[PDB]
């Protein structure tokens, strides 16, 4: 009971005001114990040793607050944690001098930054002085994992919506210069630093692949701007005075491996492999987006009024970096607009359903859509040889691997081509055309002919399937 | 004003009741200027309030403010600021705007964190993290899929084992155990010390510290009871002599070592620093970089028997910074021996679940790939014996003859011969069901020879000669008997 009303304190301290429902939980409820899937674990949980935390959960569900040991999925819930203190039972002690509070109310990323940053690095002074001094050793590897994460938690908001991390580089104070413990802990901070320093900035269009199935002229404009703020927030970190004062101690020290590595083995601007400069140099980009239309405004004359616009700021390559407009990168960038165009074309044939088209309306949608798309198409080839007649000179010379989804797409709605051509083609012919036999062999050929060929053009629209990928087999 | 009246509420239940010190502590322009920087600044993210106690005539409790956060210090024994509880306030939000909103509208209590610890608790730090953060990452890396979530559990939990293990790491009482005059303080006799029965006595102990150190000091074969268990051993060594390296270098048992030195009594303090844990504390320090995982002996599947070889003997390539005695070119021999009887133990677990009664289907794909599993271990092994050729290069000195005559030679000519056997079991099958019109009558004579050969292979493990020998006498005059059927 006494621990039941320093609860009642404690959650007030920490999550808002004691609920009726908390009030009514004071007694042990049955109901309670049975929405929350557990026994009386915290009554087993004062007198037994193995167990050692208790949380309370503040759920919100329709706008009403609810609140076991083991924590829950908590993404809308503060949690209020209690810790036993080697102290079981006992009346006369008191309860909260054998109990602990903690808050996770936060994100635990964050919040883990800063219970930790904020309380156990300052700490570690006299548990060493009193002992064996390599629990500090040990502080100093717990001074790795929790911040390392936070800044890194920026990279999970990335991560959870989406292949872009932003580091956190930790670093540890010594109390003594000369030290193989200290010199040693510093030099290995900063050698995981240059890894991953080097695992941002060596992300090559091949990691872009290994990593992504899908790729865009989108993704590749934000993916450089992207690279062009993470390398910008490195460099402050490595910029930060702190920073650069253990790379001086490690100096000083002469472990001379730290030192050289980081100026040379990093990739950043301050170093002298110039990658970042690369980025600053591709800063200067302007990009739109037309073609990325998903709603209907994207007609197939939309798009093709988007393909001449596109085809027309493409025209900028003279005066483009040659190197990041290099022959062999510029068909990339012309295999991303096919991709986009593919998307989109795909989009529009969604809504388009030809194949099930009544048989009085049969081929009408299919020849509108169909000439349409072949217009798209055949705009898309002859401005694009416009394009090709820019062959220039440039850092690189390359051959062109234009072999895009489009054209296969392109096959696609060929067999849908002949097919629905020759059904309208045919059937147009073949209603007004019987024979010059007598009567019961014309009505036997309109009953006939119609369904003989209603049948191969059904079986046709079926095995026209798989010329996405094999246009030949389809 | 609110945030005092609610930090004053707070404190109450927690230890004593409210005080007029409690309140003059607050009242105090120090705390407060404390406590107006941490609300209106980014840079100050704690408060902390030092429940201070002073004992005399009668216990007296004051409370004062600091930014500094000493919790540890006033368990720490024989101090001013003994037995001092200690607060924690945390907050949120790090931007002054928000701070400001959140005090005039929003709750203290999620605006503020508290964190309370006992007064003179050693593993009170150890316990706070394993209790509240070492479940909160474990429950949400399952939960929610994140970066190296493994790595990070992991990692939270070599945490915690050091946290652990630093409460008691601390020396009393392998256990050493020091004089009890000793263990009160080290110059609490001042003419005493030069006596013949204390002297004597810190000799013996020492002496029992030095034999018990030595009869520890002094390896097994590395022929035997397997790899696995040869590199729990090692890295019991290593943490077990990890510990007694802390033991000796406890100030206390260096203490009396230097009581020993003022009496002149050499013959402990030398045997001591020389008898005893340096060539061991070396070898195993080199030892450490192998990188173990118990793969094989958890595998069911061949696939994972392959790619465990891949992982084993990529693991293995640092066979370098390891030390020359333990990592010695016979000692290496004799783990690839026991790394394939490992090896050999999973294979028979595997075929257990049976290629003798099963059809032929299951016999095909499990000699594939125990073939393939084989063919792995060839070509990865003769890699690893391209670097025990790396191993003579800088090491020309002394050379390990191939002792190559191991029972993995005599059990892989016996996969061999299960190999054939099944095979031509395989074809045959086939071949006598093109053969013979009365398909039955032909393969009831083929699995009456298969199935009195698989009830003879009892004696495989003990004797492969009896079981492979007894079979073929069988086996290939009653197949040689269908190749006479064969031959019709």
């Amino acid at each position: 009971d006494s621990p039941e009303d320093f609860i009642i304190n404690r959650l007030s301290q920490a999550l808002g005001i004691q609920k009726e429902k908390i009030k009514k939980s004071l007694e042990t409820q049955q109901d309670d114990k049975g929405e929350v899937t557990n026994k009386d674990e915290f009554q087993g949980f004062i007198q037994q040793d193995n167990s050692t935390n208790i949380l309370w959960v503040s759920g919100q569900s329709e706008k009403c607050t609810f609140y076991q040991l083991p924590p829950i999925d908590k993404f809308k819930k503060k949690g209020i944690a209690v810790i036993k203190l080697g102290l079981h039972k006992l009346t006369n002690e008191n309860v909260a001098k054998d109990v602990v509070v903690v808050e996770i109310t936060n994100n635990l990323l964050e919040h883990l930054n800063s219970v930790f940053n904020e309380i156990m690095s300052p700490v570690m002074q006299n548990p060493l002085n009193q002992q064996g001094w390599t629990d500090l050793v040990a502080k100093d590897l717990m001074e790795k994992f929790n911040n390392y994460v936070a800044q890194v938690y920026v990279l999970l908001g990335q991560i959870k919506g989406k292949m872009l991390p932003l580091p956190s580089h930790k670093l540890t104070s010594s109390d003594t210069t000369p030290d193989k413990d200290k010199a040693h802990v510093f030099e290995g901070s900063i050698i995981t630093w240059t890894k991953q320093i080097k695992n941002v900035l060596k992300l090559e269009p091949e990691q872009l692949l290994k990593y992504g199935n899908d790729p865009g002229p989108l993704a590749e404009i934000e993916f450089w701007q992207n690279k062009r703020d993470n390398l910008n927030l490195i460099d402050s970190q490595l910029k930060s005075v702190e920073v650069q004062n253990i790379l001086h101690f490690l100096d000083n020290n002469k472990s001379t491996y730290t030192t050289p590595f980081t100026k040379l083995q990093a990739e950043v601007k301050k170093a002298r492999l110039e990658a970042n400069e690369n980025y600053r140099y591709l800063f200067t980009l302007k990009d739109l987006f037309s073609k990325l239309q998903e709603s209907q405004p994207s007609d197939f004359p939309t798009l093709y009024e988007l393909f001449i616009p596109i085809m027309h700021t493409i025209l900028l390559i003279y005066n483009k970096s040659k190197t990041y407009n290099q022959p062999p990168r510029l068909v990339v960038l012309i295999r991303e607009i096919c991709n986009a165009i593919i998307s989109n074309a795909q989009a529009f044939v969604d809504k388009d359903t030809i194949f099930s088209l009544i048989d009085s309306k049969e081929t009408t949608e299919a020849c509108d859509k169909l000439q349409v798309t072949l217009d798209v198409c055949s705009k898309f080839k002859d401005a694009y040889f416009e394009y090709k007649a820019k062959a220039g000179g440039n850092w690189k010379l390359t051959s062109n691997a234009l072999f895009v989804r489009l054209d296969s797409f392109l096959e696609r709605c060929q067999d849908i081509l002949h097919l629905t051509n020759t059904i309208v083609q045919f059937n147009k012919l073949e209603k007004i055309e019987l024979g010059g036999t007598k009567g019961k062999t014309l009505t036997e050929s309109i009953a006939q002919i119609f369904k003989e060929f209603e049948e191969a053009v059904q079986a046709f629209t079926s095995v026209s399937y798989d010329i996405m990928n094999i246009a030949e087999k389809k | 004003s609110k945030r005092i009246a609610w930090m004053k509420t707070t404190i109450c239940d927690s230890l004593q009741l409210k005080d007029m010190i409690v309140e003059e502590s607050f009242q105090y322009e120090k705390n407060k200027n404390l406590l107006e920087q941490f609300l209106s600044g980014e840079g100050l993210n704690k408060i902390f309030a030092y429940y201070q106690v002073q004992e005399q005539a009668q216990n007296d409790d004051i409370k004062d403010t600091g930014a500094q956060d000493p919790v540890l210090f006033f368990t720490t024994g024989d101090l001013e600021k003994i037995q001092d509880k200690a607060v924690w306030f945390l907050r949120i939000t790090n931007p002054a705007d928000d701070k400001k909103k959140a005090s005039q509208q929003d709750g203290n209590d999620n605006d503020i964190i508290f964190g309370e610890i006992t007064p003179n608790t050693v593993p009170m730090l150890n316990a706070l993290m394993e209790s509240v953060y070492s479940r909160q990452i474990d429950h949400i890396i399952t939960e929610k899929i994140q970066f190296w979530g493994v790595a990070e559990e992991e990692q939270v939990l070599e945490f915690q084992q050091h946290s652990n293990k630093f409460s008691s790491e601390v020396r009393e009482a392998n256990l050493m155990s020091p004089g009890t005059e000793h263990f009160k303080l080290d110059y609490e006799a001042i003419s005493g010390l030069s006596e013949s029965e204390k002297m004597q006595h810190y000799e013996m102990k020492f002496n029992e510290w030095i034999n018990l150190i030595s009869s520890q000091l002094n390896r097994k074969d590395e022929k035997d009871a397997g790899p696995a268990t040869e590199l729990i051993y090692w890295r019991s060594r290593m943490q077990k002599i990890t510990n007694w390296s802390e033991q000796l270098k406890s100030k206390d048992f260096q203490i009396v070592k230097a009581s020993l030195q003022r009496h002149k009594n050499h013959d402990n303090q030398r045997p001591r620093g020389d008898e005893s844990l340096n060539e061991a504390k070396d070898n195993v320090k080199y030892l450490t970089t192998l990188e173990k995982f118990i793969e094989p002996l958890y595998n069911g599947t061949p696939q994972q028997i392959i790619d465990t070889l891949p992982a084993l003997m990529n693991a293995i390539k640092m066979i370098h910074t390891i030390a020359r005695f333990y990592n010695t070119t016979d000692k290496m021999t004799g783990l690839f021996i026991k790394i394939t009887n490992q090896m050999i133990k999973n294979c028979k677990d595997r075929i257990l679940n049976m290629i003798w009664e099963q059809d032929p289907a299951e016999l095909i794909e499990v000699l594939g790939s125990c073939i393939k599993l084989y063919c792995e271990y060839k070509k990865c092994y003769n890699d690893t014996k391209e670097k025990v050729a790396d191993m003579p290069k800088g090491k020309t000195f002394d050379f390990s003859d191939a002792q190559i005559f191991g029972k993995f030679d005599t059990f892989v000519r016996r996969l061999q011969k299960l190999i054939e056997i099944f095979s031509n079991i395989q074809q045959f099958n086939a071949l006598a069901k093109h053969n013979l019109e009365g398909m039955d009558v032909l393969t009831n004579k083929f699995k009456k020879i298969i199935d009195d050969f698989k009830k003879k292979g009892h004696n495989l493990l003990d004797t492969a000669n009896n079981k492979f020998d007894r079979d073929w006498v069988e086996f290939n005059v009653e197949i040689s008997h269908l190749d006479g059927e064969l031959q019709n």
